[PDB]
């Protein structure tokens, strides 16, 4: 129903479910990682 | 190692970091959860900041004096990712944050009037335009610097 | 029709808000006579609320062309 | 200058352009072709005081006008009183 | 502004640049009327010159 | 005043208009024609009638009575004028003069618009150092 060359609008503040979330997914990896100050890696 | 001292493999300062400040979560000597099911300092908030023994995974980490941990990364004897490992980190994230921004706007411009088509938007976050950045291998680092952003549009 | 009209034109003079800025035309003056002529247009608008000006050939030092 | 602010253009038209101003500006003062043909900036303008009201409306595509003036009597500014 | 009615509408107006007083956000692209728009929102000197609404 | 008393626009009190400075230098009034008795909105804020006479108020200021217009021409008339009163006579024929209504043709009489050199270019600053014998006194 999407297909090719850009699609569907959305609202003004669409950034207040993108802050809100998104980034609130981060905290999701600040806490599987419960702590940082410089990391292992994979 | 470098100008502070040694890491955690010993580090006198920081070990009473460690004891007395936060054991003193105790303080409390008791302070009802005898066998009770909420007050949570008791289990972790200590031991997730505490079982964090002398280990903390072990990082070197240079510590000064007070024990406090200091970052040096010169990329030398053991700290290298304390800001490049963490730091071409933010330069990739970033720059796909902005190849995006010179994007979900170079495509636009034209067909019929496209006079604030912005304040809505047309593909959200791009969602078209959107992996253009892990999508990039290489990338900006020659197409930017060749053709297209070319020094005739400069 | 048959030369140039009002097809493409900077402008260079330096106060004109979309000077070395390459917006549209329209009527271009006829006559031999005066020296304001020229309508120009573009998207971006200007400092005022309405901006669709007129300059006028001394210049339109278009530039190649 | 003494009242020397720059509200000129090129059309000097008008009509829905450009009227607002208290008593300064008599002009329509039809130079020998110029569209609509009425000109120039201003008449005799020792009267009244600064307001860039002058523009706010109908061109100048340049500046527009404001204070400049200095040598500032009192009917120049409300207050000699 | 239709769009376009009265009476002959159901059809909402999501989309068509503008409304605020009428050489109105004007085609034509800028910032302020988004502080516009928020601030004096409320208002009335326009909606209409008619009370009536106003209170309703 | 009364022994004397020529009065025309209608009025009452008011800690508005004229005051020491109007006598001791220069005066300016405005002057009207209008149809049947209406109450208007004032400069000074205030507020009263009209009727007739030579319906001529007196105004502390000219930006202050022109604005019998600015809403005194949304409401009827073409007529309303104003002068100015000296503490002795003239020279400043105030609305008087020639024509009127600010946007017609029949002389120049000033303004000009120009300087020396035209808006163009003058990234060209100051010139010469202010000297008397070089043509810029105007
Ligand atoms: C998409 C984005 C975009 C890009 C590529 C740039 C790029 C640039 N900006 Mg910039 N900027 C932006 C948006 C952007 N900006 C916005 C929204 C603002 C707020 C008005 C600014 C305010 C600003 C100022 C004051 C300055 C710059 C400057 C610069 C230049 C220096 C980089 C810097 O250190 O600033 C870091 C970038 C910011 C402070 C911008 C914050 C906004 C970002 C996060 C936009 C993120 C994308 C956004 C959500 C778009 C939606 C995505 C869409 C596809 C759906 C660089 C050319 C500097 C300059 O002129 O020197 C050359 C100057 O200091 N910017
Ligand atoms: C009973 C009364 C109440 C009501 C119903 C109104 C209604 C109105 N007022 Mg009003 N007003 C009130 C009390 C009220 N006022 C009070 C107490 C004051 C004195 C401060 C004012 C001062 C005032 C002014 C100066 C104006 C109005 C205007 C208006 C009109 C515009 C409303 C609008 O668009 O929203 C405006 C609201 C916003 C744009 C939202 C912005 C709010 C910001 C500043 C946030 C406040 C700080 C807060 C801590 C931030 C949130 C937390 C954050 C940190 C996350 C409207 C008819 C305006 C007008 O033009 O009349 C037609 C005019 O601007 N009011
Ligand atoms: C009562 C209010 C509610 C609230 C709390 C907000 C709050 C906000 N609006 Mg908003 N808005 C609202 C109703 C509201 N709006 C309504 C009813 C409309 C009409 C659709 C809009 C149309 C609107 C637009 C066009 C914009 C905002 C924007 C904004 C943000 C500007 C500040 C900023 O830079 O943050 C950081 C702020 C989040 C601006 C924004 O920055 O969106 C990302 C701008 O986009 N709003
Ligand atoms: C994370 C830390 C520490 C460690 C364990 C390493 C490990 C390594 N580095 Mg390295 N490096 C470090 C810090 C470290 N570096 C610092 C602080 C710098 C800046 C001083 C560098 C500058 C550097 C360069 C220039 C190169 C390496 C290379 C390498 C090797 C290739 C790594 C790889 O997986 O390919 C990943 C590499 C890429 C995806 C492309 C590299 C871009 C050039 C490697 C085993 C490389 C190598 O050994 O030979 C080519 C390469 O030469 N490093
Ligand atoms: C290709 C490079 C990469 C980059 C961009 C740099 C860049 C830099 N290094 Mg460096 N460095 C690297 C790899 C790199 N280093 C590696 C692999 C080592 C291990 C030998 C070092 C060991 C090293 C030392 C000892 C120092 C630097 C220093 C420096 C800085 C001078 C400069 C910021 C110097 C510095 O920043 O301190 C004054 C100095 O301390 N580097
Ligand atoms: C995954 C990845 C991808 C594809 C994007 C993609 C985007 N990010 Mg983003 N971001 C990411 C990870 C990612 N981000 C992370 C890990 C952080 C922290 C952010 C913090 C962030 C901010 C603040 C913003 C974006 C924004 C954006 C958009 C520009 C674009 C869709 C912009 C919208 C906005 O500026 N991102
Ligand atoms: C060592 C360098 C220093 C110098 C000499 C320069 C020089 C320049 N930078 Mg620059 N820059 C620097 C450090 C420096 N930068 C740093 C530390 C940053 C941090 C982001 C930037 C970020 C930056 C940005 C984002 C931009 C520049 C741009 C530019 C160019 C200006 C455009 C121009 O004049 O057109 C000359 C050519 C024509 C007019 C045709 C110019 C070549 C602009 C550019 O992209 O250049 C390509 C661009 O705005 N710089
Ligand atoms: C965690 C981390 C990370 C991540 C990162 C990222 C990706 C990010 C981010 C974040 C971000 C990315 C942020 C940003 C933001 C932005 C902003 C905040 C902006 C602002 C703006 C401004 C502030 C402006 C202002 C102004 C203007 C507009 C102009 C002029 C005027 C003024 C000044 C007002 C990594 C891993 C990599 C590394 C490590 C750490
Ligand atoms: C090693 C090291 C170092 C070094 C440094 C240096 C030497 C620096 C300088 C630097 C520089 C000298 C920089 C500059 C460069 C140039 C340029 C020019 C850049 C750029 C750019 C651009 C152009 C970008 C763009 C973009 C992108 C890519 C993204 C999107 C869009 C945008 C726009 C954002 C340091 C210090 C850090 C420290 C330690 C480490
Ligand atoms: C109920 C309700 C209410 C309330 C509201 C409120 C109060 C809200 C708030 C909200 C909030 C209060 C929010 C906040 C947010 C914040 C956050 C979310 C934070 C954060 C974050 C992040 C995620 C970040 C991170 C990071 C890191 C990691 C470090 C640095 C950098 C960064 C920043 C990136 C009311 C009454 C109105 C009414 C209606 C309903
Ligand atoms: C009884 C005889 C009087 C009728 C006058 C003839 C006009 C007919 C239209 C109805 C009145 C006009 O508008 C009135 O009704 C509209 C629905 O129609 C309402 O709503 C709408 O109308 C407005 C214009 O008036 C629009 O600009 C508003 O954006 C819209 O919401 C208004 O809140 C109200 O002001
Ligand atoms: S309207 Fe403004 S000529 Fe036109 S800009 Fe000069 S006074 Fe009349
Ligand atoms: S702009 Fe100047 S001249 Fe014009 S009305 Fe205002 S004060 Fe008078």
């Amino acid at each position: 129903m999407r297909d090719f060359k850009t699609y569907l609008s959305v609202a003004p503040v669409l950034s207040t479910l993108w802050f809100g979330s998104l980034a609130g997914l981060l905290i999701e990896i600040n806490r599987f990682f419960p702590d940082a100050l410089t990391f292992p890696f994979f | 190692d470098i100008a502070g001292l040694t890491p955690c493999k010993e580090s006198k300062q920081f070990a009473k970091r460690e004891k007395q400040a936060l054991k003193k979560l105790q303080a409390s000597l008791k302070l009802y959860a005898d066998d009770s099911a909420p007050a949570l300092a008791i289990k972790a908030t200590m031991e997730k900041t505490k079982k964090r023994f002398d280990n903390y995974g072990k990082y070197g980490l240079l510590c000064g004096s007070d024990g406090l941990p200091h970052l040096i990364v010169s990329g030398d004897q053991r700290h290298w990712g304390e800001f490049i490992t963490p730091g071409i980190l933010f330069l990739y994230i970033a720059g796909w944050i902005g190849w995006v921004g010179r994007s979900y706007l170079i495509a636009i411009r034209d067909e019929k009037k496209p006079t604030q088509k912005e304040i809505i938007i047309d593909v959200p976050l791009a969602s078209s335009l959107l992996f253009r950045g892990f999508s990039w291998p290489v990338a900006a680092y020659r197409e930017l610097l060749n053709g297209e952003l070319v020094d005739n549009n400069f | 029709i048959g030369p140039k009209r009002g097809s493409k034109v900077k402008i260079l003079r330096r106060e004109s808000y979309w000077f070395k800025n390459v917006g549209s035309v329209v009527a271009v003056d006829q006559d031999p006579k005066t020296r304001y002529p020229v309508v120009v247009r573009f998207a971006k608008v200007n400092y005022a609320n309405i901006s669709t000006n007129n300059y006028a050939l001394d210049e339109v030092e278009e530039v190649a062309a | 200058m003494s009242h020397s602010v720059k509200i000129y253009d090129t059309c000097i038209g008008c009509t829905q352009c450009v009227r607002a101003c208290p008593t300064d500006v008599l002009e329509m003062i039809p130079w020998g072709g110029c569209k609509a043909k009425q000109i120039a900036s201003a008449p005799r303008t020792e009267d009244c005081v600064g307001c860039k009201r002058c523009e706010s409306a109908c061109p100048t595509d340049f500046l527009s006008v404001r204070v400049y003036l200095w040598h500032e009597t009192t009917r120049s500014m409300g207050l000699a009183y | 502004l239709v769009d376009r009615d009265p009476i002959k509408t159901s059809f909402e107006q999501w989309a068509k640049p503008g409304h605020f007083s009428r050489t109105i956000a004007k085609g034509p692209d800028t910032t302020t009327w988004i502080w516009n728009l928020h601030a004096d929102a409320h208002d009335f000197d326009s909606h209409t010159s008619d009370l009536e609404e106003i209170s309703r | 005043e009364l022994d004397p008393n020529t009065p025309s626009p209608i009025f009452a009190g008011s800690t508005g208009g004229l005051l020491r400075k109007a006598q001791v230098e220069e005066f300016y009034v405005i002057t009207w024609e209008s149809p049947k008795e209406q109450i208007f909105e004032m400069p000074t804020g205030g507020a009263a009638i009209m009727r007739e006479g030579p319906n001529l108020l007196k105004l502390a200021r000219k930006e202050q009575c022109l604005a019998l217009g600015t809403r005194l021409r949304s409401k009827y008339k073409i007529k309303y004028q104003f002068y100015r009163v000296f503490p002795s006579g003239e020279v400043q024929y105030l609305h008087p003069k020639d024509g009127v209504y600010p946007e017609k043709v029949n002389p120049g009489r000033q303004g000009v618009g120009l300087n020396m050199r035209s808006i163009g270019k003058n990234v060209s600053p100051i010139e010469v150092k202010f000297t008397g014998k070089q043509p810029y006194d105007l």
